Formats: C-alpha cells, structure tokens, sequence
C-alpha cells in the first residue's frame, strides 16, 4: 500500500537534511509507515550520522506525506572525499484483519541512501561512470572504479542491446574499488549503470589489449 | 519537453486483490495432513506498480534490479514459516512460479515471468511442523521486501 517516491536517494552533503516523499496508495484503509536507516553493513542504526523522521506514522487512505533524513554533528566524521553508503528502509505496518487463517502481506522498500560530501557534489545529469575501466581476466573481467562514486553496473554485452537486456548479474562498485564479474568475452564491450534518477544509460567501450576504456 | 524539472524512477507500490493485503488460507486441512499431504493451494498475486515494472527486453524482478525477500520467522526447516494463533503442528510454505521454496530472510531467484504480465505470482500452503496437530486459528504477517538496484 505504501510506496517511495525514488529508487535510490543521494543524500547532498552540503545540507542538512531533505524529504523524501511517501503516499499511501491503497484508496480504502489506513496504513502505517515506518522509516529507518541502516549503514553499509545493513545493520539497522538510530542516533546517527544520518536519521529517518518521523519513525512511524499513520497514512489515512490515499493521504501522501513525507520522510525526512537529517544528519547529526558526526555527520563530519564520514570520509569528505568520496561517498558513503546507508539504506534507507520503509515498511508498511497493514490495518489488522481478525480474519480466521490468513496470511497478511506486509511491503518493505530498501533502496541505497548514497551520503555525497560537499567536496565531490555534481550537478545534475553529469556522468562520471564513463571512467570505469574493464580488464580482461580468467572467465571474465575485472572492472575498475577510480571514481569518488557508488557505480552500479547492471549489464554488460558486445551491444547496446546485450547490455540492457542480456543476463548479468548486478554488482555495485565502492568508490575507488575494482571488482571482478564472470563474463564472456567482447570484441566492443557496451555496459550499462544506474544513475542518480534510475534510468539505464549504457557506455561503449574499446579495448587495447585487455584493457577497455570508453570511447572518446 | 526540452526543459524541466529532475523526473526519477518511483519505486514500486505493492498493489494485490484484497485490501488487507490478505490471503485467505481456508480451515486448517486436518484431512490432507494426516494423509500426509500438505493442504491445498493458494495463489496470491502481487502487481508492482508505479516504478515502470516492464520494459523492452524484460522487467525489474527477472533482471535483478529489485531483488525480493519474504521475512518471517523459520518454523521446522528453512524452507517452512512460522504460524502464530491457536492451531498448532503447522507451517506455511510458500513457493514461486517454478517451485522454488521461499526461505526466511533470503532472496527468491531471479527467474522469468510468465504470462509476460506485471505481476509476480506466489504459492501457499500448510505442511506439518512435525508437532502434533491440533485444529484452530492460525494467522501470520509476512514481509515482503523489495531491495532495489
Ligand atoms: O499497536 C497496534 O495495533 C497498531 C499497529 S502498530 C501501531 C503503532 C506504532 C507501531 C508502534 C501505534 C503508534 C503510532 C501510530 C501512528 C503514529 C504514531 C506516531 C508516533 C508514535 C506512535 C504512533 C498505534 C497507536 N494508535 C494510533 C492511533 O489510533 C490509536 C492507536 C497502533 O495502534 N499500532
Ligand atoms: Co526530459
């Protein structure tokens, strides 16, 4: 009954808190909505850096309304120079029934709560994914993210088209991490990622050797 | 529109038949388990709606771009979920459209939808827990948690 707004949210570090819309979209019943943050670890957390307000509340049929996370003073303890990870979590409590032998159904939404210090903040559609690098290795590649930037890839194929329908495990890459991925060879390597909005760009590649870098 | 405002993927609304959000598992099938059957089947569909589940080559869940979890607590074995309520000797068991059983706390696999519809489609039933059986009113909530990508 009660959904997010986004996909995924990137918490500016330059402010001190924002709202994330929330709506109960059950038309006939009431709904309650409890919010959290859990760290990278999905490890539930409540006093900060980062906190969820309010906790629960009640969605009256149709209603909207909102969540807001905020940061505390520790917030200053994270690393300034790339990203760090939380997630945020939103569960549905459902109106009780006191139907005889039923089973009631009770949605959770976590999405990634990417908290973007200050000092690498980027303005709006600006792609630092084309800096990924692919190596060629043993049954697949080794894909390298020099980036400040959380980087989720979520294909990988010898076309565009490979690269947003072809089978491929998602894998998200830490910031200034590499990671390697089971794959088939390609000549022209074509990759897709998720961005900040939740659209599915996709990237050319060209390799030299077994190294592969985007297109210029 | 060649200018405007930041327009984002929304994440799925969970939108199922009954309001309650509730699937009616009929009397406790006494009979069929003491055959040593489980009890009968029940269907329950859940549309996710809102977050453009379908696109050209696939959907969200078969992609793995959302990843879905039911979250109860384990009854007998990991495959089965507790029931709470008066009944006792009783599980519920939940299964995906190839038969894939649900464990508590871990993710379904990512397979193929049929029907290429925009809903994602479970199965129930009661089993035995291994406790002696005795008939009454069983109920149980579980989460049904969608992680996105
Ligand atoms: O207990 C129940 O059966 C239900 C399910 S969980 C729950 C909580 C909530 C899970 C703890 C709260 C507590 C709660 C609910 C909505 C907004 C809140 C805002 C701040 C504090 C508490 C709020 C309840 C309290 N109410 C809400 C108004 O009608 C009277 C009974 C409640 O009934 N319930
Ligand atoms: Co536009």
């Amino acid at each position: 009954a009660v959904s997010l707004d986004r996909t995924r949210a990137v918490f500016d570090g330059s402010e001190k808190s924002m709202t994330l819309d929330i709506s109960n979209d059950n038309k006939q019943l009431p709904y309650l909505a409890q919010a959290w943050i859990e760290n990278e670890n999905q490890e539930k957390i409540i006093t900060g850096p980062v906190i969820a307000t309010p906790p629960v509340q009640r969605l009256e049929p149709g209603a909207k309304s909102m969540v807001r996370l905020s940061t505390t003073p520790d917030i200053s303890k994270l690393p300034q120079d790339r990203e760090s990870l939380f997630y945020f979590n939103l569960r549905e409590i459902p109106p009780r029934s006191e139907k005889a032998n039923v089973l009631q159904i009770a949605l959770q939404t976590k999405i990634k709560l990417f908290y973007r210090p200050a000092a690498i903040k980027t303005r709006p559609n600006e792609v630092w994914q084309d800096q990924l690098i692919l190596n060629k290795v043993s049954g697949g590649y080794r894909i390298e993210n020099p980036t400040p930037y959380y980087v989720t890839v979520i294909g990988l194929g010898g076309s565009e088209k490979q690269a947003e329908e072809g089978e491929f495990e998602t894998v998200m890459l830490s910031p200034r991490s590499e990671q390697t991925v089971k794959s088939a060879n390609y000549n022209t390597p074509y990759l897709s990622y998720i961005n900040d909005y939740g659209g599915r760009p996709v990237l050319s590649f060209i390799c030299n050797g077994s190294r592969c870098s985007v297109k210029k | 529109a060649a200018f405007h405002g930041e327009v984002v993927r929304p994440a799925c609304t969970l939108a199922m038949e009954d309001a309650w959000q509730i699937i009616d598992m009929g009397e406790t099938p006494v009979r069929d388990l003491q055959n040593g059957f489980s009890g009968p089947e029940r269907k329950f569909s859940l549309r996710l709606r809102n977050c453009e589940f379908n696109s050209q080559g696939g959907n969200l869940f078969s992609d793995s771009r959302i990843r879905v979890t039911f979250d109860g607590v384990r009854g007998e074995t990991p495959d089965k979920f507790n029931l709470s309520g008066q009944a006792k000797g009783i599980n519920l068991q939940i299964a995906d459209v190839r038969g894939n059983i649900a464990r508590a706390g871990k993710v379904m696999p990512a397979i193929p939808l049929t029907g290429n519809e925009e809903a994602l489609d479970y199965t129930l039933r009661i089993v035995r827990n291994g406790k002696k059986l005795e008939a009454g009113n069983y109920f149980a909530v579980l989460g049904f948690r969608v992680d996105y990508e």
